[PDB]
């Protein structure tokens, strides 16, 4: 049930980006799909998540506004829309799945990750 | 405090440890399925198969051995042979997690089958040793026990009920927390000597029923097996007690349910684990509650009124589940009135199970008690057999509104089933 990132490189600040999660053995309509940025030197951090049951967004208080998390069931991906990024954002960003499994086993699943670089 | 030792109280407390070592045991292969095979659902698929099956070829030759043999002997014997099996599968389920990384990479592909095929093998006996016990302990013990009282009857009944609904929602928690805590090793290695213990105390406890109660001591080589299933089956059909009993199995050809840890509808499509378990304990209360539900109503309405009554409620709860999905991602609207027509509808519909179970155990005679709960279980797993069919043919999501129709469909056939049975009986509204 892994999935994959796409979408990653080096772009000027200010820029747009768009990372795209590709997900395989579980669909991305009914699970909370989440992204994660891991920045050189210091642990992962929480950067946007999505709903379940519905569509909400849940984006982190210090990347709120200048981010977008959107699903598609049909081709059961999920793109984070990325602008004006800030040279503090250059990271590996990892796609997670929460809770994923039968009633009560459940866990986490993540991706490869891809690496989003910002100079000025 | 004498009713720490009462019948009734070891009676409870003997079905208390039972379910939960049922329950975990389910646990456990659910998670022998889950960690080892992906989210398949032609495993599980197969595996209900097989048991439905089995328990629909079986369920006369274990009532009329029910039937045919002493209460104790039969309890002692169903006892020992479902704690047996579960202990046996509890020790292979270690196994195959201690070498769950050898069977995945190293290993030949005919091992994993094989293993999948003995786990099969010894939950389809389990199964069908919990049958047995089901069978007589519930019919028997509990008819005898209540003896000409019918409200202790239908309170034994609801407390039954109760505890299956609790243990149901508690024993996943608890093997889930033990198996994180520990390892899935130490989780399968602690339901098996939970289930040898539970073995211990079980047979204590249905000989120390036995003593309380008095009345529980009076009561091609397969041609015989064939004559015993055609005879159980044809007295089945000359019940008084038999429209209730087939929309009883008829109820069971639902799709919409979250009591399930496998085999569920929802898990299969891919529904994420928080949900499933939020759904799982809303279930569970509203069972529970459905349960008080029909011990109130049994004594201001009859027992037949109690059954329109539940059924009543049911149809209008699948009816807001229908009207959920007739209603034009998914708008979060559906999906919440979606969720709460198949809790409302089980709180409804346990009303109407313990309805049909205090009717069998009260219209039917000693002498056929066995035979006839036994075909009503082949009944049951028969249209369970059907409901996993369904799900088999029609794998696409883009199909589950028709599943849904179809089940509401077959609920209300199931309640007009009983209906007629309320017009064969009262007359009266
Ligand atoms: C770790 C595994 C432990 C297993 C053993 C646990 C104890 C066994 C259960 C005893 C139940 C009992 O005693 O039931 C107590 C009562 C009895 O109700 P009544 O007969 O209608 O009362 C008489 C009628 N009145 C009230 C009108 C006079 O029912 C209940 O409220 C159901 C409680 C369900 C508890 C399930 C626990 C599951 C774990
Ligand atoms: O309404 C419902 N059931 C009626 C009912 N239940 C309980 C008491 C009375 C009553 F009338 C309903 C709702 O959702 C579902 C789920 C589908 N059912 C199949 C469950 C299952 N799991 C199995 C595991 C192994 C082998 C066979 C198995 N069969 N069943």
């Amino acid at each position: 049930v892994q999935l994959v990132e796409s979408g990653g490189g080096l772009v000027q600040a200010g820029g747009s980006l768009r990372l795209s999660c590709a997900a395989s053995g579980f669909p991305v309509a009914w699970n909370e799909m989440r992204w994660y940025r891991q920045a050189p030197g210091k642990e992962r951090e929480w950067v946007a998540a999505i709903a379940s049951i519905g569509v909400t967004t849940y984006y982190a208080d210090s990347v709120k506004g200048r981010f977008t998390i959107s699903r598609d069931n049909a081709k059961n991906t999920v793109y984070l829309q990325m602008n004006s990024l800030k040279p503090e954002d250059t990271a590996v960003y990892y796609c997670n799945v929460k809770d994923y499994g039968m009633a009560f086993w459940y866990y986490d699943y993540w991706g490869q990750g891809t690496q989003v670089t910002v100079s000025a | 405090a004498d009713y720490l030792t009462s019948a009734k109280f070891l009676l409870y407390l003997g079905h208390s440890l039972s379910t939960w070592g049922d329950r975990m045991w389910h646990f456990a292969v659910s998670v022998f399925l889950v960690e080892l095979y992906g989210n398949s659902l032609l495993l599980t698929a197969v595996y209900g198969l097989v048991v439905a099956g089995s328990v629909l070829v079986l369920g006369a030759i274990i009532g009329d051995w029910v039937d045919k043999n002493a209460r104790l002997k039969v309890a002692q014997t169903s006892l020992v042979v479902q704690n047996v099996s579960v202990i046996l599968c509890g020790i292979i389920l270690m196994m195959v997690f201690l070498h769950k990384h050898e069977l995945l990479t190293m290993y030949h592909g005919w091992v994993l089958t094989s293993c999948y095929i003995l786990i099969i093998t010894i939950a389809n006996i389990a199964n069908l040793a919990s049958t047995a016990t089901a069978i007589t302990i519930q019919r028997d013990w509990i008819v005898v026990v209540a003896g000409e009282d019918r409200s202790k009857l239908a309170n034994m009944n609801a407390t039954i009920r109760r505890i299956d609904q609790l243990t149901n929602i508690l024993a996943p928690m608890a093997v889930g927390q033990i198996m994180t805590f520990g390892s899935p090793v130490i989780g399968c290695g602690f339901i098996s000597g939970w289930n040898l213990v539970s073995m211990c105390v079980e047979y204590v406890l249905l000989w120390k029923v036995y003593q309380k109660t008095p009345a529980l001591a009076v009561k091609s080589q397969m041609a015989e097996p064939f004559r015993t299933f055609r005879d159980g089956w044809v007295s089945y059909y000359n019940q008084p007690v038999f429209l209730a009993g087939m929309g009883l199995a008829f109820l069971y050809m639902t799709v919409l349910g979250f009591d399930c840890i496998t085999t569920g509808y929802a898990y299969t499509q891919g529904l994420s684990g928080s949900i499933l378990s939020i759904l799982m304990g809303a279930s569970a209360i509203t069972g529970i509650m459905g349960t008080v539900a029909f011990t109130w109503l049994r004594r201001k309405c009859g027992l037949v009124r109690t059954g329109l009554i539940s059924g009543l409620a049911q149809l209008s709860c699948l009816i807001l589940c229908v009207i959920s999905v007739f209603m034009p991602s998914v708008p979060i609207i559906s999906v919440s009135l979606l969720f709460a027509g198949v809790i409302a509808a089980r709180i409804g519909l346990w009303s109407f199970d313990l309805t049909v179970t205090q009717l069998l155990q009260e219209n039917v005679i000693e002498s056929e008690r066995g035979i006839i709960n036994g075909v009503q279980n082949s009944m049951n797993y028969l249209l369970d057999l059907l409901h996993f069919i369904m799900v088999i043919l029609a794998p696409n999501p883009e199909a589950f509104g028709l599943l849904v129709l179809i089940s509401v469909s077959f609920v209300a056939m199931g309640h007009i089933m009983y209906f007629r049975f309320a017009q064969n009986t009262l007359g009266n509204k």
